[PDB]
C-alpha cells in the first residue's frame, strides 16, 4: 500500500502473494486460510475464502436436464479481503521478497 | 411367483365383481400383447403406434421410475435424457396403441420409487437409446443394483432427506450436513413401524388372483 | 454397330467436348495443353470432363486411373486402348 | 371421384405447370415420424406463391376422397414462406432468399450431420456448481 | 403451465435466444382466454430489452398420458408473421404439435427430433 | 481430406445418382452439389475433413433421407 493500488489489478497480486507464502510458510497459511488441501491455484483459494465469509448466493441456471442452483460469489469481495489478510498477523510473518 | 402390481387391488368398498370384470379384460389384452416382468429399476423399450402420423412406429427407451395404478388404467413412467433434455413419459399397460414392450435390462433398485433421479446428477438418468438386451438364466434371483446416487445442490423437487420418503439410494453424506440430518429426524414417527391395523396383507387375495389366472390360460 | 476409330477423328470429338465446356474457351484451348495447369482447372472440374468421355464411348472408366488423366493427349492415347489405332 | 389419386407424380407435374423454379422431392423413411414425402418448391414473387399454393389446394379438393380430411394453408400473412400439409405429403413454398437461410433439404436428407447443428454446442454446468468470473 | 412472469428457455440456434445475458427470458403475456399456457400456445417474451413472440414447446407440468413431459420450459422464438427467427431446433419437440390447431408446420420443418 | 481419392470418388458417385432423378429438378440438384463442393473445400483443417467427408458419405447412402 505504499504506492498507488491502481497500478496492480484487483486480482493480480493474489498469485504473487500465493507464490511468496508457498516460499516460506504454507501449513500455517493453510490452517489460518481454510483450505481443504494445499494447492497453488488462485481460483481454489478464492472459492475457499468466499464460502468461509458466506457472501455467496444461489443463482438459478435453466438447462434441459433441469433448474440448477449455482453459487456465484462476490469475486470483487474476495479480492480485497486478501489485503487485510496479509496486513494482519494471522497468516504469519512472510517477506514478499 | 411374480404377480403384476396392478392385479392386487387397493383397500376399498368396491364390490369384488368389479375387479373380476376388469381382470378378465386385462387378461384378454395380455394374450394379445406380451407384458414382460419388469421392476422399477429396470430398462424398457416401448414401441407404439403414432396417431399424430399415419400409423408410423415410435420407440422410446428409458429407465422406469415408478409403477402405479390398478385395473386396466394401470401405468408406469419411463425416464431418459435425450441429447441434453430430460424426458418422462407415462405409459398405459393396456392401451391398444402400444405395439411391443421389451425388458432390455431387468434389475431392481434399493427403493420402489426413483422420482429423486430428477434431482440426481444428469448421467444417472442418461441411458443409451440403442443398447443391446442383456438376459439371464430363468431360475435366477432378480438382481438388485445397490447404487447410491450423487445429488445436485440442496433445493430439490421434494425434501428427500425426510424419513417419510425412506430413500436408501442417495449419497446423503456428500450433500447434507450432520445438523440437517438431525433436523430431518424431527419428523420421524417411530410408532408407525408398529401400527398393526395400518398393515395390508394381500396373501389370500393374491392366492385367489392366481386361481383366476391359471384358469384363464 | 462398328464406328471407324480414326485417330484424327478421335482428336476432333475430344476437342469438340472441351469447347462445349463453360470454364474453358477455344481461344486458349489447344491439343497439347493440359487441363489442370495450362487451362487452369480444379481437380473436381476434371471429374466432369471424364464423365463426358464416359458416356460418349460407353466404356467404364475406373476411379483408380481417372486421377492420372489430366491431359487431352493422355485421353486420346487412353481411348486408343479401347480400339488400337496405328496410322 | 374415381380416377387419379393424390401422390407425388401427379402433384409435382401439377406444380411444374405454374413455373415452379426449383423442385426438391424428398423420400422420408418411417423412423422420422413426420411424413412420407417432403417437397420444396421456389417462387418468383409473393403473389406467385399464393397462386401455386391456392391452385394445389383447390385441385386437391377436386380429387380428394370423401373421408380424406380437409387441409389448411399456412402463412398467408407471411411474405416469403408458405406451407401446406397434406396427409402424407408436405410442401414448402419459398422465395430463393429463404431457401438460402433455411436449407430444409440438407436437414431432412442428413439429420444429425448437417453443418448448422455443428456450430451450436450444448452448454454444461461446471462441476461442484461454482462459476468463476 | 407457463404464465406471466415465468422464466423460459429458448431452444433455438437464433442469436437473440442463445446470447449471454444477465436476465433469463420472462413470459410477458399468454395468448389464451385463461392465462395458463400449455404446449403449442403462443406467449410474449421479454428478452434483452425487447418484446418477442414465442411458441411453447414442452413443459414440466404433467400432461395427457402418452404425451412427453420435459424438465425445462422450452420456447421457440417466432416473428409475428409466424416465421421462426432461428433455423434449427436441437432439442426434441413433441409430435402432438402436428395435429393441434394453428401454424406449427414451419417449426416442425426445422426440428430434428420428435418425442 | 482423409483421402484425396475418396473425395473425388464421392463427387463422382453423387453426380451418377443425379442421372437417376425422377421428380427433383436435375439442373438444381447438380448446381446445389457443385457449389457445396466448391465453397467448403480449398480451406479446411485435418480433423474437420474427417467430419465433412462423412457428411457427404451419409448423403451418398441416403439412409436417413433420399432425394428423388
Ligand atoms: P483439386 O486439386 O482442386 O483439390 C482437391 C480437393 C479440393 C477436393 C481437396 O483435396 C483440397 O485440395 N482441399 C482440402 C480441403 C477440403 O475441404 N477437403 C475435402 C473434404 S470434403
Ligand atoms: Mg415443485
Amino acid at each position: 500500500g505504499t504506492v498507488l493500488d491502481h497500478l496492480v489489478g484487483e486480482e493480480t497480486m493474489a498469485d504473487y502473494l500465493l507464490y511468496t507464502l508457498n516460499k516460506h510458510q504454507r501449513f500455517g497459511y493453510v490452517q489460518h486460510y481454510g483450505l481443504g488441501s494445499a494447492c497453488d491455484n488462485v481460483e481454489r483459494v478464492l472459492k475457499s475464502v468466499a464460502v468461509k465469509l458466506g457472501k455467496t448466493q444461489k443463482v438459478k441456471v435453466l438447462t434441459g436436464t433441469g433448474n440448477v442452483n449455482i453459487i456465484q460469489p462476490n469475486y470483487p469481495a474476495a479480492a480485497r479481503d486478501f489485503l487485510q489478510t496479509f496486513r494482519r498477523g494471522l497468516l504469519g510473518s512472510v517477506m514478499l521478497d | 411367483r411374480f404377480l403384476s402390481p396392478e392385479f392386487i387391488p387397493r383397500r376399498g368398498r368396491t364390490d369384488p365383481l368389479k375387479f373380476q370384470i376388469e381382470r378378465k379384460d386385462m387378461l384378454e389384452r395380455r394374450k394379445v400383447l406380451h407384458i414382460p416382468e419388469f421392476y422399477v429399476g429396470s430398462i424398457l423399450r416401448v414401441t407404439t403406434a403414432d396417431p399424430y402420423a399415419s400409423g408410423k412406429i415410435s420407440q422410446f427407451l428409458g429407465i422406469c421410475i415408478q409403477r402405479s395404478g390398478r385395473g386396466l388404467g394401470a401405468t408406469f413412467i419411463l425416464r431418459n435424457v435425450i441429447e441434453g433434455q430430460g424426458v418422462e413419459i407415462c405409459f398405459e399397460l393396456y392401451n391398444p396403441r402400444v405395439q411391443e414392450i421389451q425388458v432390455v435390462k431387468l434389475e431392481k433398485r434399493l427403493d420402489d420409487s426413483l422420482l429423486y433421479l430428477r434431482d440426481a446428477l444428469p448421467e444417472y438418468s442418461t441411458f443409451d437409446v440403442n443398447m443391446k438386451p442383456v438376459v439371464q438364466e430363468p431360475n435366477q434371483k432378480v438382481p438388485v443394483n445397490e447404487l447410491k446416487v450423487k445429488m445436485k445442490p440442496k433445493p430439490w423437487s421434494k425434501r428427500w432427506e425426510r424419513p417419510n420418503f425412506n430413500i436408501k439410494g442417495i449419497r446423503f453424506d456428500l450433500c447434507l450436513t450432520e445438523q440437517q440430518m438431525k433436523e430431518a429426524q424431527k419428523w420421524n414417527q417411530p410408532w408407525l413401524e408398529f401400527d398393526m391395523m395400518r398393515e395390508y396383507d394381500t396373501s389370500k387375495i393374491e392366492a385367489a388372483i392366481w386361481k383366476e389366472i391359471e384358469a384363464s390360460k | 454397330d462398328m464406328p471407324p476409330l480414326t485417330l484424327e477423328g478421335i482428336q476432333d470429338r475430344v476437342l469438340y467436348v472441351l469447347k462445349l465446356y463453360d470454364k474453358i474457351d477455344p481461344e486458349k484451348l489447344s491439343v497439347n495443353s493440359h487441363f489442370m495447369k495450362d487451362l487452369g482447372l480444379d481437380s473436381l472440374d476434371q471429374v466432369e470432363i471424364i464423365m463426358a468421355m464416359e458416356d460418349e464411348f460407353g466404356f467404364e472408366i475406373p476411379d483408380i486411373d481417372a486421377e492420372k488423366l489430366m491431359c487431352p493427349q493422355e485421353i486420346v492415347d487412353y481411348i486408343a486402348d479401347k480400339k488400337d489405332v496405328y496410322e | 371421384h374415381t380416377g387419379p389419386k393424390f401422390d407425388i407424380d401427379m402433384m409435382v407435374s401439377l406444380l411444374r405447370q405454374e413455373n415452379a423454379r426449383d423442385i426438391c422431392v424428398i423420400q422420408v423413411p418411417p423412423e422420422m415420424r413426420y411424413t412420407d414425402y417432403f417437397v420444396i418448391v421456389s417462387g418468383t414473387s409473393t403473389r406467385h406463391l399464393h397462386a401455386m399454393a391456392f391452385y394445389v389446394v383447390k385441385m386437391y379438393k377436386h380429387l380428394k376422397c370423401k373421408r380424406d380430411p380437409h387441409v389448411k394453408i399456412e402463412g398467408k400473412d407471411t411474405d416469403d414462406w408458405l406451407c401446406v400439409d397434406f396427409g402424407s405429403m408436405v410442401i414448402h413454398l419459398m422465395l430463393p432468399e429463404t431457401r438460402e437461410i433455411y436449407e430444409l433439404e440438407k436437414l431432412w436428407t442428413l439429420r444429425s450431420y448437417d453443418d448448422q447443428l455443428a456450430q451450436i454446442a450444448p452448454e454444461t454446468v461446471p462441476e461442484d456448481f461454482i462459476l468463476g468470473i | 403451465a407457463i404464465q406471466k412472469m415465468t422464466r423460459v428457455r429458448v431452444v433455438d440456434n437464433s442469436a437473440l435466444g442463445n446470447s449471454p445475458y444477465h436476465r433469463a427470458p420472462r413470459c410477458i403475456h399468454v395468448y389464451k382466454k385463461n392465462g395458463v399456457g400449455k404446449v403449442g400456445d403462443q406467449i410474449l417474451l421479454a428478452i434483452k430489452g425487447q418484446k418477442k413472440k414465442a411458441l411453447i414447446v414442452g413443459h414440466c407440468m404433467p400432461g395427457p398420458r402418452m404425451t412427453p413431459r420435459f424438465d425445462s420450459n422450452n420456447v421457440v422464438l417466432i416473428e409475428d408473421n409466424g416465421n421462426p427467427v432461428g433455423t434449427r431446433i436441437k432439442t426434441p419437440i413433441p409430435t402432438s404439435l402436428r395435429k393441434r390447431e394453428g401454424e406449427y408446420s414451419k417449426v416442425l420443418a426445422i426440428a430434428q427430433n420428435f418425442v | 481430406p482423409w483421402s484425396r481419392e475418396a473425395v473425388l470418388s464421392l463427387y463422382r458417385a453423387l453426380l451418377r445418382q443425379g442421372r437417376q432423378l425422377r421428380y427433383t429438378d436435375r439442373d438444381f440438384y447438380f448446381a446445389s452439389i457443385r457449389r457445396e463442393f466448391r465453397k467448403n473445400q480449398k480451406l479446411e483443417d485435418a480433423e474437420a475433413r474427417e467430419r465433412q467427408l462423412e457428411k457427404g458419405l451419409v448423403f451418398l447412402n441416403g439412409k436417413l433421407g433420399r432425394i428423388i
